[PDB]
């Protein structure tokens, strides 16, 4: 007989514990496995994968609208449209990113925001799309839009633009719930020029737009989502 | 002078030509393969009818029109009826294959509209009612019809609101899955390669479809002015590297 | 590692911002394709989004509830939870489904963690020391008829004894008869015109039977069962959309009518901040 | 050190450490390079 | 080692006695610079000064108290103490802050342990074996509502089960988005005109959320909770003068008012002994 | 099996001990340390610091 | 002695463990095993001999 | 180890699956005597089946 | 390790892996070759 | 002995054994030497 100690924490159950316990159905056997294409490895992996933004959001109830970013033809100056960047809320939070984000506590990294023009070949136009870094209000027009990180978008044969929001922070973590300190600045889109439509033509054109996360991406200290509750145990 | 642009897809005794592609995908990048022994279960030897089933079957046209909400169509069962393939299929106990999906559509430069081509594996449709009602046969396999999502709710069929891909989740999020878009300004054909994806070597091809093909209007079809309101969309698909096995009787299918 | 490598500015004719998403690609832009960066290092290795770790930590997966208590005259001993089932789930409580629905196919071994703490609302002397009995009445095991039937005997079933109170933890391989369990599956169990639709149809894996194995004292004592479930050796394939709408049944993927819009309206504009 | 004879009964798994988005984010079948046009 | 060395008598035009302390140095004068020594060694290494030493100790850091009854009628079961919450500090309880303001940055890994007793106050049969869930319901992370929420499932959500009377263990990493946590921090979280001023804006953590898992018994019973902390793997940084008023909330630097002189009066003149 | 005996102490709490304890949640990452001038090692450093003495006590 | 910790589970029982147990009658010693034809290892060795089906099972 | 071997089509004097069940032995034949297979491998052992465990909980 | 004495205080056998099904399918007393008839 | 996979499961660190009180009580620009006058 070996003499011992207990410690404290002897007899508790921690769900996020890694030890060892016997195998109930010993000798089993199980099934061989297969291939399958698809296996993933890390949640980094798919984050990576850019999905659509209901960035129009002002509807009342969900509607394939609400993808889509309207265009008018002839505006000059004017803005497109406006978000802040809490990626765990708001437009953002039912993406997929946006939706793993919610399982982790403090993300830190690039983000890359894309732009597809779906209007009619033979039109054209210049977009301005601005990056406001932290401590400033969302800009109220181009100019004050266009001092801080921006991408003049040339509408063309190539028609999405890709526009990666660097990462600009003094803490090097931020947290994906929304918070002040931790707060991440703006994203705004004006007419550079304008759009153009040719003849026999008309109406509005649209913008779909995605999100993903560059590979400079970190997401850390799981928790659970805010996105799912129940009230009573399902049942077949 | 090769473009991204124009392809060849060669395959049997039938030939397709685009000029006007966006790339190709290949789902989870993998291509079509047979079944290897060190993944074979069954004993049985199985039939490899090559050319006569692998070649290029195209489904009836669809109308994309400004009030079309989007279709979408299940495999192996929109092949059902196609030449040998069909037949194969209701003959052997089991099958399995892969498939080259060209989904046409197009219009002029003065058109726009934007189609989401996904194909996504295991689509577990969801009743409209709600509660654990199901989804009977054949509702989920419409044959060469497909589902029309802008059809009425039926009774025993599944749920067609498009925000919600017929799953409880949002269309947004679709793009997870192997896609292409047709956006009228680039694009007039999308094509999609599938492998076979499945948990076990080989199946039954009449109690479980293994992917949907959806094709979804998602910026809306929007023509020059005075012109007709809509555009075809034209679906053609390929049986690839197919292979069936425990020959037989030939099933009897509900309705 | 570099995060980001430092890069100056660009006057080309090789555009690496433009692309076709009409493709279906994500084209891996940086920061420094667009802006002057600085090297930065990354100083992370992305440990803890690993499939093993994301469904690696326990989930309560059940709570079931049997009663201590004199059977004499009771007709139906499960009905009066004198002993009590679990069809075996992990779709039953949403917590872990939507994490599992995030995947396709996904395969990982099992540690059940079965915590059972005993309650006495009506009057007693004293709080008693049952031992509670948990088997696995699978498909063609006799599944028990009274709280006492020779099926607790389960030699060739297993079975653990722990003590309320205290808890109980056992692992097990994957004992799905496919490569990895489905987490979706279009399709039924044959083609029968009215046959069942979903997974409910492969989830094939019996029940877990609860039972105290005491007799009875004077009062009466309420057992809760909660079982609790961690993956280890995962192995997910296929990804798919997060869940958006609320969950109905085990097993089918089928939400509620008149649900609410899912995604929040903008309190102002599509150019609001 | 097992104390257990069976695989299942071994503690969690170690990371992949694999980490390959390519399948998921270009699965093109002709590879696109950064900064050569998109469609030619 | 030498505590001090030999030295006799000095008669020199090298004074190490003299200096300006208008420069802010503390020259290292010795016994031996102004006496006459004899040689004597050190025995001793200065191990119990050291800051993981001073530090590494549990303190206790929070008493709270949930009790477990029938919440048959209760509209607001965090009222009723059938469950609550702790907004994790570490500044509450005065006796480790003073030790822990001793500096201005500081980093350290962590060991939590709670204590939790049961108490009967008011006639009861017995003494009902409780099992108490603690969990982390951060930032993101939905809040418990009743006592038992799917939140409970905490399928994500660390959580710890033990019981009353017994003692719940673990440790955890440096989770301080910065690379130390501010001990002080004399800024806003914003330039707004009316935001809050301390660090109370930094010390983000969410709460610990403790509840009884067991159902009610016949009689109520008070459980009281104590956390202890411990730092291990200590780092800390710019040291401080000591805390010497009292103190009023936490994380703010703010004193009493009309508090008492804290320098002691001589009983006697400046010349007293 | 390997056979034990429990001692005198066995489930006590000594608030002066130096174990280990799991970890709550793993895999976890750290932020990286950055410089920051200033480190203490030794309260021993520190008191050699001179400071004012309020020797005129007498208020 | 050295300091332990007890996980859950401890102090339950499960009927499919292969752990040790100590010897109630030690030094004993067994009857030594003589050649008995037949044995049995794999219950996979006897479901290959064939049995008789019930097919007619219409009484 | 091979659960099953490939076999093609047969035309002989050499017929494996006419026994006399009279003799008291179950002759070992398999389905490559009788159809035509491909191969497959075991991926089992038989080690749930062994006596030591069917009687050993 | 063992920790006890006694043979019997070990734990489970560990699988005969022997397996021979002849002594009970092929008890006969000439060799029966298959492929050959049965009766000669 | 670690029982456990992450560093901060491990128990208390070990003295520092570094000590160095200049940065505190010498931080002057110009170096003293105690004998020499403070101020030249
Ligand atoms: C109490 O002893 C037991 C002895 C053996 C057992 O085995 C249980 C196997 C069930 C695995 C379920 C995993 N799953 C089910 C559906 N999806 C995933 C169980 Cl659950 C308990
Ligand atoms: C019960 O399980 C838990 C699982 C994870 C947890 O993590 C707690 C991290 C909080 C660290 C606080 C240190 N601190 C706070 C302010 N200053 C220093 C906690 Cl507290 C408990």
């Amino acid at each position: 007989g070996l003499p011992t100690t207990t410690l404290p924490g002897s007899g508790q159950f921690l769900t996020t514990d890694d030890r060892q316990s016997p195998s109930a159905l010993p000798n089993y056997e199980p099934t061989p496995r297969i291939h399958i294409p698809g296996k993933v490895h890390n949640l980094l992996e798919i984050i990576q994968v850019d999905t659509l933004i209901p960035m129009n959001n002002t509807h009342t109830k969900d509607e394939v609208n609400s993808y889509l970013i309207p265009l008018n033809a002839n505006r000059q100056n004017e803005q497109v449209f406006g978000t802040n960047l809490f990626i765990g809320d708001g437009v953002f939070k039912t993406t997929l990113l946006g939706e793993i984000v919610q399982y982790y506590t403090h993300w830190s990294g690039s983000l890359r925001f894309s732009l597809m023009y779906t209007g009619p070949a033979l039109s054209s136009a210049k977009l301005i799309l601005a990056y406001t870094p932290p401590g400033a209000r969302g800009p109220q027009d181009r100019r004050e839009a266009m001092l801080g990180t921006h991408v003049v978008w040339d509408i063309g044969l190539q028609s999405t633009i890709v526009m990666t929001i660097p990462w600009t922070s003094g803490v090097q973590f931020r947290y994906t719930d929304p918070d002040t300190y931790t707060s991440a600045g703006f994203l705004s889109c004006w007419y550079q020029t304008s759009l153009i439509l040719p003849p026999e033509t008309t109406g509005q054109v649209y913008l779909l737009s995605f999100i993903s996360a560059c590979p400079d991406f970190k997401l850390r200290l799981m928790k659970d989502t805010q996105t799912i509750s129940q009230t009573v145990a399902l049942t077949e | 002078g090769y473009s991204d642009r124009v392809q060849q897809i060669t395959l049997g005794n039938s030939t397709i030509t685009t000029q006007e592609a966006a790339n190709a995908v290949v789902c989870y990048a993998e291509w079509p393969e047979y079944l290897p022994d060190v993944d074979a279960s069954d004993v049985n030897k199985t039939s490899k009818p090559d050319t006569s089933v692998c070649r290029f079957y195209t489904l009836d046209s669809k109308t994309w029109t400004t009030g079309s909400k989007g279709w979408c169509w299940k495999l192996p069962d929109a092949l059902k009826d196609m030449g040998v393939f069909g037949q194969n299929m209701f003959f052997h106990s089991l099958g399995r294959s892969g498939y080259t999906v060209h989904v046409q559509c197009n219009a002029t430069k003065f058109h726009s509209g934007c189609l989401l081509v996904v194909v996504i594996p295991e689509h577990q449709l969801a009743s409209h009612e709600g509660g654990n009602v199901s989804v009977k046969y054949t509702f989920t396999h419409p044959g060469e019809r497909g589902i029309d999502l802008s059809s009425a709710n039926e009774v025993g069929g599944p749920v067609k609101d498009v925000l919600y891909n017929m799953n409880g989740t949002l269309l947004g999020n679709l793009l997870i899955f192997p896609h292409q878009f047709i956006n009228l300004r680039t694009n007039n054909t999308a094509t999609i390669v599938i492998p076979y994806i499945n948990s076990v070597p080989i199946d039954s091809m009449t109690r479980h479809n293994n992917v949907s093909l959806m094709v979804i209007p998602i910026a809306p079809l929007t023509v020059p002015t005075g012109a007709t309101p809509s555009l075809p969309i034209t679906v053609t698909i390929a049986p690839m590297c197919t292979e069936f096995s425990g020959i037989r009787s030939k099933s009897i299918v509900p309705q | 590692t570099v995060a980001s490598i430092s890069s100056g500015p660009k006057h080309t004719q090789k555009v690496p911002i433009l692309t076709a998403n009409e493709t279906g690609a994500t084209m891996p832009v940086l920061p420094s394709d667009s802006i002057e960066t600085r090297t930065t290092y990354m100083h992370f290795n992305g440990s803890e989004t690993d499939v093993e770790c994301f469904l690696g930590r326990a989930a309560c997966v059940h709570v079931t509830e049997i009663q201590n208590k004199d059977a004499t005259g009771i007709d139906n001993h499960r009905e009066a939870k004198l002993f009590n089932d679990w069809k075996i789930n992990l779709s039953s409580l949403v917590q872990l489904r939507k994490k599992l629905e995030l995947f396709t196919y996904v395969r990982f071994d099992s540690e059940y963690t079965i915590l059972a703490t005993a309650s006495q609302p009506d009057s007693a002397n004293y709080s008693s020391n049952l031992v509670v009995q948990a088997m696995y009445v699978p498909p063609g095991a006799p599944n028990p008829k009274e709280w006492d039937d020779y099926t607790w005997q389960s030699a060739s079933n297993p079975s653990v004894f722990f003590k309320v109170g205290d808890t109980s933890r056992f692992s097990v391989p994957y004992v799905g008869l496919a490569s990895a369990y489905n987490c979706f599956y279009d399709g039924y169990s044959h083609d029968d015109a009215e046959t069942q639709y979903g997974i409910t149809v492969l989830n094939h894996m019996g029940s877990m039977a609860f039972r105290i194995v005491n007799e009875h004292d004077e009062h009466k004592t309420l057992v809760k069962i909660r079982v609790y479930h961690r993956a280890k050796h995962v192995e997910a394939w296929i990804p798919r959309a997060p869940r958006a709408l609320p969950y109905t049944s085990i097993g089918r993927t089928n939400y509620p009518k008149n649900t609410e819009p899912v995604i929040k309206k903008r309190k102002g504009d599509i150019k609001s901040y | 050190i097992n104390y257990y004879k069976d695989a299942a009964s071994t503690s969690s798994a170690g990371q992949s450490l694999s980490m390959d988005p390519s399948k998921f984010t270009e699965p093109v079948k002709d590879l696109m390079l950064k900064g050569a046009p998109a469609l030619n």
